[PDB]
RNA sequence: GCCGGGUGAUUAGCCAGGCUUAAAUUUAUUGUCCGGUUUAG
């Protein structure tokens, strides 16, 4: 998210290297005219088109009943199969967590997210903290994220790392800056609260792209909205 | 006693030093570096006249705190060549990394272990010690002192502190068939063991909170590799048959400025950067230069070394 | 010698000083008093930039009036609310550190293509001191974010914060702000169906409503009331008798307490007005204010805006009370009375309640500092009401600040010339 | 909670003259009204209808506590991997107790599957346990249930 | 079998095309002006 003085080692096309030149190109023109045509543009949205959004791995570590333990996720479709009491909304209420912070920073940068809740860490004596970590894979680019919790009544610190995942939104900022009609990724969850909205605004006028970001859940009057722009 | 020393050495007056006592804290200067990629980072470096004395200081300190012997960072006569010969020729590794490792050293620990290694220290220098090596971000009233990183005694302190965490899991790795060492706030492990490295996360948890409290592993920074995959220790790539190397990509770059400064299309600059980088990579391998000279004859490799 | 530099000092004293006494008898304090006793609050200009239909204004505005005439498609009423805002985030931050105020809206930015964010900006001026501020804000999705600058306004309340901290019965700055709903509001008076009256009750609300007139009428019967019985000359061994009624309430309710959320919000309110009453017999020792005066004076001033009407009294008539007013031969209550006559009584009447309110202390309570927004000044007025309006309001408060948008040329002819801002497009 | 209240007083004792201290009880509250008031009037009922504790006297097998082991063991027979459940007061309020293993676990942590078994059962016993005052064993009336 | 890693050697050489070899689902080469290590003057 800065300017740097374009730092060469060896030769590759990651697609941050590509971010990081334009950016470089940025500081010395000033007419835009010569910015909408310039290749370097155009090689940013090349590589940013072909690649395919992609959750890679999740690692849950003390955290409601599951004390330590790693999974990894088809690109396609994955199931989760158990009984009662083994965990399977926590999973993902896991995955809900940390995909709120992307959410957050793509409509405006340091905005917060979504935190862990006091009831929720584990009720054993030894624990301390608890914490999850993710990563997010598209083509070569690699992202990482944690979020973690001190237990009350503690007087040792934990704080959260969010570099990653500033970058990641910087680029799709930027991206939609100098594009008519971008597109942007979608985040969803169904949870177990859906059958209460199982058929139970002064003149909305303009629709926008923006309106689907208000919350990654759905709940309510989601349904009243849908009747509205059909 | 040690305050006399100082004083001595450096001519101190009365007045003087009493006034460098309670500001040395805030002589310091904070700036931003480039990161490789996009980003920034931060430092923060004294002055001139606090550092030739961090320095002297450190001098009286070296010969009398033990340092644990598996310990390879700003010790003398080691370096990463010695650090990768120990993980040369086993299968499975695995590594890990804390979390703000600088900022958790504070002098309410720092004063806990001078007093079990069993040297007794007087009051006045207890408020020296405390007044110069430790830093104090913030307002004035902030009444917080951390080790912080760019001052020329805080690497030597770091190693002294964590002895006790070294000693207590190397032992217990030993009885294990597992293979440990530390780089700064850097961790590995190897084994050739199957399924025997799933357990130690849970045991060097166990270690930090016995023997370091305010400590903590980042758990985003996990990596598991075997001989199927990339392996490489703090830059240093293994071959599978078990053999330092530099790696392809840069024999091959090497390769082609030397081709083209065959044909004379090399500024000055580049020169000394790739002088610099052959002599770093002849270091690291031991055969470098004879492969060099094979290739475009001895008279143009000696020649292009004598330039400048 | 500059209020900055008396503040300093007095700062550096606080902090070293700890007798309370001795910083009451400080000559900081009286410096700082004396200082601000004196200093006309006023606004020098203000600039637009990309807000609602505006792209780009900067105006300038007098010290004692100003008058916007020209009709043109952004609408004048833009420019008042953009004031409103402004002035939103003083009183916050006067009633306590770090409040925050009204923002702006993401569905108010132009919705051309070429913005990307909106910014409002001002300058007060008082004597010397100088204090800006900029309100801004980015559109959704932008790739730099933008943020407000807070340090002058809150530097500003700091100075009147402490000073009614140290010194009491001080007064602060008036805001207020008439829209063109007030009609309706006012027009309320037919049915439309506490005892300690502080400072901060109108420090709530900028915009005039119906429940200031509600407030109005009771603020009226509890000053009647209070009038008539210190008229009355009530016995001052009977008020201690009262007092020791106080406090055999309070052994009532330590009573009930050694025996109930309910009760305990009633043995709170009635500890607080046990409060009230000691700190107005406390005022009562010396003196106090004349009940009688104010009372005259708050019906004089809308009699002097009426001249047809002989008088106006309570007349309760026993229940709660019953406003009446003397048209010639006649009685009238206010129910009865013209859509005309309703606006002014309403806007004189909540004029005079504010600066009663805000403004204790001072011998003449009328002659209080602030600024006054008021938009379509000549609603509901003949063409003879007309010419004389002007002439009164910059008569009966001659210290206050007042921003007037007109529509007739009545209003326009008596004005003077270095008073008036023309816009076109 | 009343069951419970009842529970400590009744069957486990640990009152003395629980009439004449709820009488002096209703005493207090009426001389304290003497020297909010609607609030202070429905307390002072409520002292008299526990002064009428001695009015009812009844002690009889199905008391308080008899009433408590039956609920509680009647719950437990459908949520077999739990092993107690205990009413405990702190912070000056009630909550309520599970044991699960070796874990402690309140209400709102349980699952769903948990949730609907517990709330299911719990009101039907709720409602045979309060309309057939008379049975030796109240979960014996007659009636008829819907469930979708 | 497939895929993904290691790299000595070739080429107006960070290309390109050849010959070997390695495996539980399991690396993505990082911070200078301080510290120690390599080289040189
Ligand atoms: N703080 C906690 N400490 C210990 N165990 C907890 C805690 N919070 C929840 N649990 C455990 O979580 C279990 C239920 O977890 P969860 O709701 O994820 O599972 P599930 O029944 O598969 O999910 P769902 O029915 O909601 O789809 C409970 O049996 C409880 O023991």
């Amino acid at each position: 998210m800065w300017s740097h003085p374009q730092f060469e080692k060896i030769n590759k096309m990651n697609l941050e290297t590509c971010y990081v030149d334009f950016l470089e190109l940025e500081s010395h023109v000033i007419n835009e005219d010569y910015l909408k045509e310039s290749v370097e543009l155009q090689k940013l949205i090349s590589t940013l088109n072909e690649s395919k959004f992609h959750l890679n791995k999740i690692g849950i570590h003390d955290f409601k009943r599951i004390r330590e333990l790693q999974i990894s996720l088809e690109d396609d479709l994955t199931v989760f199969v158990g009984d009662n009491g083994f965990g399977k909304s926590t999973i993902l209420d896991a995955i809900a967590i940390v995909l709120s912070w992307l959410r957050s920073n793509i409509e405006k940068e340091s905005k917060p997210g979504t935190y862990i809740k006091s009831h929720e860490v584990n009720n054993s004596v030894d624990v301390e903290y608890a914490s999850i970590d993710a990563n997010i894979k598209l083509k070569d680019f690699n992202t990482s994220i944690l979020i973690t919790k001190a237990k009350e009544g503690a007087y040792y610190s934990r704080n959260n790392e969010l570099l990653g995942v500033k970058k990641l939104a910087s680029i799709y900022r930027l991206v939609n800056k100098y594009v008519d009609n971008a597109s942007l990724p979608l985040m969803a969850y169904y949870s177990i609260a859906r059958s209460y909205i199982g058929g139970g605004a002064k003149t909305k006028t303009v629709w926008s792209k923006f309106d689907v970001y208000d919350e990654i859940e759905f709940d309510r009057n989601d349904f009243t909205d849908f009747f509205q722009w059909l | 006693q040690l305050t006399s020393k100082i004083i001595s050495k450096f001519n101190y007056n009365r007045l003087a030093f009493q006034l460098l006592l309670n500001e040395a804290p805030k002589k310091y200067k904070v700036y931003y570096i480039p990161k490789r990629g996009a980003g920034f980072r931060v430092i923060a470096q004294p002055t001139k006249e606090l550092k030739n004395v961090q320095r002297f200081i450190v001098s009286l300190l070296q010969p009398k705190l033990p340092v644990h012997h598996k310990a390879m960072a700003y010790e003398y006569k080691k370096s990463i060549k010695d650090n990768a010969l120990l993980h040369k020729d086993n299968n499975y590794i695995l590594k890990m990394d804390f979390q703000n490792f600088f900022n958790k050293i504070k002098p309410d620990i720092f004063f806990s272990k001078l007093e079990n290694t069993g040297l007794k220290l007087d009051s006045f220098d207890e408020n020296t010690l405390r007044n110069l090596l430790f830093w104090r971000p913030g307002k004035k009233r902030s009444t917080t002192l951390i080790l912080s990183v760019g001052a020329p005694s805080s690497p030597f302190i770091s190693n002294f502190v964590m002895y006790d965490f070294d000693k207590s899991l190397d032992d217990w790795c030993r009885n294990n068939g597992i293979t440990y060492s530390r780089y700064a706030d850097d961790i590995t492990f190897s084994t050739n063991i199957k399924d025997i490295l799933c357990r130690v996360p849970k045991v060097v948890k166990k270690m930090l909170s016995l023997h370091v409290p305010g400590l903590s592993i980042n758990e985003s920074k996990t990596i598991f590799t075997s001989m199927a995959h990339n392996r490489h220790v703090t830059g240093v790539t293994l071959t599978p048959q078990g053999n330092l190397s530099i790696g392809r990509d840069r024999k091959r770059m090497l390769f082609a400025k030397i081709h083209k400064y065959s044909l004379g299309l090399l500024s000055s600059e580049e020169i000394n950067k790739t002088k610099g980088m052959i002599a770093f990579a002849n270091y690291l391998e031991g055969d470098f230069l004879l492969r060099l000279q094979k290739k475009y004859g001895c008279e143009l490799i000696t020649k292009f070394l004598m330039e400048g | 010698m500059n209020l900055e530099t008396c503040y300093v000092d007095f700062l550096e004293l606080e902090s070293h000083v700890i007798n309370e006494d001795y910083l009451k008898e400080s000559v900081e304090l009286q410096k700082l008093i004396s200082t601000l006793n004196e200093s006309k609050f006023h606004l020098n200009k203000i600039g637009i930039h990309d807000f609602k239909r505006i792209r780009e204004l900067q105006i300038s505005l007098e010290d004692d009036l100003t008058v916007f005439v020209g009709d043109n498609g952004f609408g004048k009423s833009t420019i008042l609310d953009a004031i409103a805002i402004v002035l939103s985030w003083l009183r916050s931050n006067i009633e306590k550190e770090s409040k925050p105020g009204t923002y702006i809206k993401s569905h108010e930015v132009n919705n051309s293509v070429d913005v990307e964010y909106a910014s409002i900006d001002a300058n007060i001026k008082l004597k010397d001191f100088n204090t800006s501020i900029l309100i801004t804000k980015a559109k959704e999705g932008a790739y730099y974010s933008r943020n407000n600058e807070l340090l002058g306004v809150k530097k500003l309340a700091s100075i009147y914060r402490l000073v009614n901290k140290y010194v009491d019965n001080a007064s602060l700055p008036l805001m207020a702000y008439y829209s063109i709903a007030r009609s309706y509001i006012g027009g309320g008076v037919d049915r439309k169906r506490k005892t300690v009256w502080s400072k901060f009750d109108v420090y709530d609300e900028i915009e005039f409503d119906r429940n200031d007139f509600t407030d109005f009428f009771q603020w009226l019967v509890f000053l009647h009331n209070r009038a008539s019985q210190e008229k009355l000359s009530e016995s001052q061994t009977t008020i201690n008798a009262l007092f020791s009624d106080i406090q055999s309430l309070k052994a009532t309710l330590t009573q009930l307490s050694a025996i109930d959320s309910t009760v305990i919000k009633g043995l709170e309110l009635s500890l607080k007005e046990k409060l009230n009453y000691m700190k107005s017999l406390q005022s009562g020792e010396h003196k106090f204010n004349n009940a009688v005066s104010l009372y005259d004076s708050v019906i004089n001033t809308i009699l002097k805006f009426l001249p047809e009407f002989q008088w106006i009294k309570l007349v309760y008539g026993d229940d709660d009370y019953k406003i009446i007013l003397k048209k010639g031969e006649v009685e009238l209550d206010i129910q009865q009375l013209s859509q005309g006559e309703k606006t002014i009584f309403t806007l004189v009447g909540d004029l005079a309640r504010r600066l009663i309110l805000l403004n204790p202390n001072l011998s003449n309570p009328l002659l209080g500092y602030g600024i006054v927004l008021i938009d379509e000044i000549d609603l509901h007025l003949h063409p003879q009401w007309q010419q004389t309006i002007i002439e009164r309001l910059t008569s009966t408060f001659p210290n206050v600040q007042f921003v007037i948008t007109t529509h007739s040329p009545q209003v326009l002819s008596t004005v003077s010339s270095r008073s008036v801002r023309i816009l076109q497009e």
